């Protein structure tokens, strides 16, 4: 796989 | 990896279905149910999608919270980091978008990240979108909080690469 989403 | 995808990642049909599998106490469950129906409207607004929320496992979006190792393989690293991640349209595991529940969870100025945000740019990839590399992008890999509309050109021009 999935694509992910990340915080700073 | 090993692991591929089917399919050419893009929905065949217009009504695209969504199941809530659980939720995160962080906020009321019709608030959740909200942030992602306006998730979703951001999407069906430009592309000739429909978004129906069904009631079984039998749907194209599956919507997990999950902590850690949560089923897929891919497991969640707690507290920040990775937030959420999305598999492309297709069979399957293909559609989904998984939540990650030690966040904190909230709306827009809540000390949390912004659940609707997390899942407008979850539910791009749920649709077939990748990355963006414009940084003000809604589908740029990195959250940012932003209060102005999410969307931007890059975006809108991808989600009709696919659709129309
Ligand atoms: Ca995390
Ligand atoms: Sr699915
Ligand atoms: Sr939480
Ligand atoms: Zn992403
Ligand atoms: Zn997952």
């Amino acid at each position: 796989x999935p694509l992910g989403f990340a915080a700073r | 990896g090993f692991q591929t995808f089917e399919g050419d990642l893009k929905w065949h049909h217009h009504n695209i279905t969504y199941w809530i599998q659980n939720y995160s106490e962080d906020l009321p469950r019709a608030v959740i149910d909200d942030a992602f129906a306006r998730a979703f409207a951001l999407w069906s607004a430009v592309t000739p999608l429909t978004f129906t929320r069904v009631y079984s496992r039998d749907a194209d979006i599956v919507i997990q919270f999950g902590v850690a190792e949560h089923g897929d393989g891919y497991p969640f690293d707690g507290k920040d980091g990775l937030l959420a991640h999305a598999f492309p349209p297709g069979p399957g595991i293909q559609g989904d978008a998984h939540f990650d529940d030690d966040e904190l969870w909230s709306l827009g100025k809540g000390v949390g990240y912004s659940l609707f945000l997390v899942a407008a740019h979850a539910f791009g990839h749920a649709l077939g979108l990748d990355h963006s590399s414009v940084p003000e992008a809604l589908m740029y890999p990195m959250y940012r909080f932003t209060e102005g509309p999410p969307l931007h050109k890059d975006d809108v021009n991808g989600i009709r690469h696919l659709y129309g």
